[PDB]
């Protein structure tokens, strides 16, 4: 079937508009009405705008919503905070049977923060850990800004590539974010090593940890 | 106030059939059609049909017809949605979501968006369901910082999604952050949870991560000590 | 049994604007459409794919009521098949219409010295309507080639414009109330009969 197609991201900082646009075809925008839905991180989707326009009670005015021809674009008129969430436009396409087609969705991110360095913590493996034939090195960041990192395993100084498993960063409670990365291993590699370090790179600049079996 | 509250959390093996309830409150059910939508991890929305509790006509995604069915209960102001020959990729959040126009012609439906929306019930298709290994992140002088203290739980090996981790039994809620899981090469899933705690505390505060794993049926809680 | 609820219909104190017409859905109870088609009140009374007659004989899935204001001169655009501005973008009938169109001169009700303006219609559209379809947008209307970003002005039009119903006018000027109802047929049991 059909689909509506969104760009995967937009941004912007509070206080400014940012639009997201919306692209289907004659049988669906070009002859329906376009709707949008808001979405905040785990939690059930929220009507925004319907009937091309229209805002549902309780949605604040600084959303908006526009259609021509066969595209549609909603827009967000002075960024807050609480509006970075994911967005989808939607619409019914005549089709055969007939159904609602739903855009790809958009992830809006809102830039409201200055940059933060990361905070890096690094966990050896736990003695119960050892003590059950493995081992697993935890690196966790915190408190940056914005959501971009990359992270550098270090055995002694040498690079290390195999066992490494890292997590998208995303928000604290505190509006910064947070990434985590694993390195997994057997004990006799975590005896056998002077050190092993990480370091997390956050806008061209390296925080880095390390640990060892001392 | 007008709501949709959906049944509980699913966790069935492939090829099973499962069947979530969504019952509708504060309006009357016959008014508005009921559509339902899933959402897969970490994707976008797709919708799966519309019934009407006026008739119990229906309207299913092609994608769906001939493995879903939608009925209803006007009774108890109650949609039900069976889908059988489950897939793994049929894992994910089903929603039901009142159509926003009070009283379609059904030979001359108008979809306007959908206004009202359930709060979602999770599916899960897997045949394995294995608990996790719980291991402590003990602060240490390495994760302390001038007054504050790192300090955390490793949830390892588990499979699949999700497990949540409380700590202090809900009581500790103030500086907890637990992280999205990793998929190992391995097939089975690991996360953390840490929290940032007053390093003055750690001699008489206890800590104690509580780690829940409905797919397997499984509580564990790791009492986490300095080293 | 419970008697259709008609009066509430007919009754209520303010109609719809046309642009946003109202509907009403009619389930479970008698109606006695002669009591209906065998009143004085109203200047029109035209049935669309039945015999207004054989009415009281018939049972239904439903029975819709739709309702709204207009202008005199713009009655005959309620049916099938008919152009103009209410008919295009406004309110639509299908061809294969099954129902009855009732209108009555409201002038005492809707009409008022220096006018009344809370009565809109649709004055622009880019399309016309799909029968039964409901347009309650309110963007700027692009009649020219310079897309208009919101703001008013030359060939930018706001797309709902005000009757400007006084008492005074003439009768083709005068608000008249309207509603049609539509007899609905699904594979359901029937819930709306004759006596
Ligand atoms: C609502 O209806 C009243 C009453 O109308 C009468 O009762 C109905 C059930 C039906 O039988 C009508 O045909 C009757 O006329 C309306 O009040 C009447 O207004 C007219 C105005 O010309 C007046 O001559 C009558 O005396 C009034 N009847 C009574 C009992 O007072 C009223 O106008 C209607 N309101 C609306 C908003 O349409």
């Amino acid at each position: 079937q059909s689909v509506l197609t969104q760009p995967p991201s937009a941004s912007g900082t509070p206080g400014q508009r940012v639009t997201i646009s919306c692209s289907g075809s004659s049988s669906n925008i070009g002859s329906n009405t376009v709707n949008w839905y808001q979405q905040l991180p785990g939690t059930a989707p929220k009507l925004l705008i319907y009937s091309n326009n229209q805002r549902p009670s309780g949605v604040p005015d600084r959303f908006s919503g526009s259609k021509s021809g066969t595209s549609a674009s909603l827009a967000i008129s002075g960024l807050q905070s609480e509006d970075e969430a994911d967005y989808y436009c939607a619409a019914w396409d005549d089709s055969l049977n007939g159904y609602v087609v739903f855009g790809g969705g958009t992830k809006l991110t809102v830039l409201g923060q200055p940059k933060a360095a990361p905070s890096v913590t690094l966990f050896p493996p736990s003695s119960e850990e050892l003590q059950a034939n493995k081992a697993t090195l935890v690196c966790l960041i915190s408190d940056f800004y914005p959501g971009a990192v990359t992270v550098a395993w270090k055995a002694d100084s040498s690079p290390v590539k195999a066992g490494v498993e890292t997590t998208t960063p995303s928000k604290q409670s505190n509006n910064k974010y947070a990434a985590s990365s694993y390195l997994s291993l057997t004990p006799e590699q975590w005896k056998s090593h002077r050190s092993y370090s990480c370091q997390v790179t956050h806008e061209g600049s390296t925080v880095e940890k390390t640990v060892a079996p001392t | 106030q007008v709501q949709l509250v959906q049944s509980g959390a699913e966790v069935k093996k492939p090829g099973a059939s499962v069947k979530v309830s969504c019952k509708a409150s504060g309006y009357t059910f016959t008014d508005y059609f009921l559509h339902w939508v899933r959402q897969a991890p970490g994707q976008g929305l797709e919708w799966m049909g519309w019934i009407n509790p006026d008739s119990g006509g229906t309207n299913y995604a092609q994608r769906f017809q001939g493995r879903v069915t939608m009925t209803r209960d006007t009774s108890i102001s109650t949609a039900y949605m069976e889908v059988s020959r489950l897939r793994s990729d049929d894992t994910a959040v089903y929603y039901c979501a009142r159509d926003n126009e009070r009283y379609q012609m059904q030979n001359y439906y108008h979809y306007y968006g959908m206004d009202v929306w359930g709060q979602g019930t999770t599916v899960t298709v897997v045949s394995r369901r294995l608990p996790p290994s719980v291991f402590p992140l003990a602060p240490s002088s390495k994760s302390t910082s001038g007054g504050t203290a790192a300090l955390g739980c490793l949830v390892k090996d588990y499979f699949p999604e999700p497990v949540t981790v409380s700590w202090n039994s809900g009581a500790l809620t103030s500086g907890v952050h637990t992280f999205p899981a990793v998929l190992q090469s391995s097939g089975l899933y690991s996360l953390s949870s840490v929290v940032t705690v007053p390093s003055s505390s750690l001699g008489t505060q206890t800590y104690i991560c509580n780690v829940n794993h409905k797919p397997s049926n499984t509580k564990v809680d790791k009492k986490v000590e300095p080293k | 049994t419970n008697l259709c609820p008609f009066g509430e219909v007919f009754n209520a104190t303010r109609f719809a604007s046309v642009y946003a017409w109202n509907r009403k859905r009619i389930s479970n109870c008698v109606a006695d459409y002669s009591v209906l088609y065998n009143s004085a009140s109203f200047s029109t009374f035209k049935c669309y794919g039945v015999s207004p007659t054989k009415l009281n004989d018939l049972c239904f899935t439903n029975v819709y009521a739709d309702s709204f204001v207009i202008r005199g001169d713009e009655v005959r655009q309620i049916a099938p098949g008919q152009t103009g501005k209410i008919a295009d973008y406004n309110y639509k009938l299908p061809d294969d219409f099954t129902g009855c169109v009732i209108a009555w001169n409201s002038n005492n009700l809707d009409s008022k010295v220096g006018g009344n303006y809370n009565y809109l219609y649709r004055l622009f559209r880019k399309s016309n309507l799909k029968p039964f379809e409901r347009d309650i947008s309110t963007e700027i209307y692009q009649a020219g080639s310079t897309p208009c970003n919101g703001v008013e002005g030359f060939n930018c039009y706001f797309p709902l414009q005000s009757y400007g119903f006084q008492p005074t006018n003439g009768v083709g000027y005068q608000p008249y109330r309207v509603v049609v109802l539509s007899f609905e047929l699904l594979h359901a049991p029937a819930t709306v009969c004759g006596p």
